[PDB]
C-alpha cells in the first residue's frame, strides 16, 4: 500500500523505488524486522542500480532536513504507516 | 662534361599548418535544498 507523499525524480525511477522498498518490507517483513536492514537494502540496491550517493530513511514519526540532488528525490506514505523517504546526493 | 649533363627534378611535401586553440569544460552544478519530515 504505497502512498507517495512527495515526487521529484522521474516516473520510471519512481516505480523502481517503490518496488525496492517493497522488496525490503518482504526481506524484513515480521514483527521482529528492522527498518534499518531494509534501508540498508533499499540504499545498496540503488546504489548498484541507479549510482552511489543514495539514503535510505524509514520511520514514521520523526523531523528530517537533509540535501538533495534535484530529480533524486522521494517522500512517502504506508497504509501500514511507514513513512519513507530516499534521496540521492 | 664526361658524364652527360644532369637533369634538374623537384619533390616537395605536405605540410599541415599549426593551429593553437584551447577549450575549457566547467564544473557541473549542484543543489542543495532542506525538508522537513511529515505524519
Amino acid at each position: 500500500k504505497a502512498i507517495i507523499n512527495s515526487s521529484d525524480m522521474q516516473g520510471d525511477l519512481l516505480q523502481e523505488a517503490q518496488d525496492v522498498i517493497q522488496s525490503g518490507i518482504e526481506n524484513n517483513s515480521a514483527p521482529v524486522l528492522n527498518i534499518e536492514a531494509a534501508c540498508k537494502y533499499i540504499k545498496e540496491n540503488l546504489d548498484k542500480k541507479f549510482g552511489p550517493t543514495w539514503q535510505c530513511i524509514i520511520g514514521e514519526g520523526y523531523a528530517y532536513d537533509v540535501t538533495v540532488q534535484n530529480n533524486t528525490l522521494l517522500f512517502m506514505f504506508y497504509n501500514g504507516n511507514l513513512a519513507v523517504l530516499i534521496f540521492k546526493s | 662534361r664526361n658524364k652527360f649533363n644532369y637533369n634538374t627534378r623537384e619533390c616537395q611535401t605536405i605540410n599541415p599548418s599549426i593551429r593553437e586553440r584551447g577549450v575549457s569544460t566547467e564544473p557541473p552544478p549542484s543543489d542543495t535544498i532542506c525538508g522537513n519530515i511529515t505524519q
